[PDB]
């Protein structure tokens, strides 16, 4: 959200979420020098390939250690026999299906 | 039963009924934790365990 550059308003939440985790947006931007031109000719989701969610993060000052999990349902590391469900911020998530019904098969 | 009017005889009769069953099904839906189905096969450890 914060390499975007999208206004305020139209994810009015995480805004004030991202922006305290995050500096201006140009303690990121320092890494790839190219957002400018990525956009541009549009080569910036050729180069993402979704991962999955965290299950464990292991912190240390200069380096951050971060294990996710492919295929399924990663296993908790913390709490035992248990496991990590993925989160996604109520602003971002658009719903999809949504009907007064005003009938859809379930599967 | 007979008797002495006008009317005609009576014949015997015979009736011949039929019946058959009717099929019911019944269900009932347990959901059971897959923690609780786990740690009835893991190990003791202690007391609290």
């Amino acid at each position: 959200f914060m390499l975007s550059g999208m206004e305020a308003a139209k994810a009015p939440q995480t805004h004030k979420v991202a922006g305290v985790w995050y500096g201006s947006g140009s303690g990121l931007a320092d890494f790839i020098p190219n957002l400018s031109e990525l956009m541009d000719t549009g080569e910036f989701h050729t180069l993402l390939t979704p991962v999955g969610p965290m299950v464990q993060s292991v912190h240390s000052t200069f380096v951050t250690k971060v294990t996710s999990a492919m295929k399924g349902v990663g296993l908790a590391r913390d709490e035992p026999r248990a496991h990590v469900g993925l989160t996604l911020p109520c602003d971002m998530l658009v719903d999809l299906d949504e009907s007064c019904p005003m009938r859809e098969p379930a599967g | 039963i007979a008797h002495g009017d006008g009317r005609r005889p009576n014949k015997q009769r015979q009736y011949i009924v039929m019946k058959a069953c009717n099929k019911h099904h019944i269900g009932a839906e347990i959901e059971l934790a897959a923690a609780d189905i786990e740690l009835l096969f893991a190990e003791k450890e202690t007391p609290l365990d």
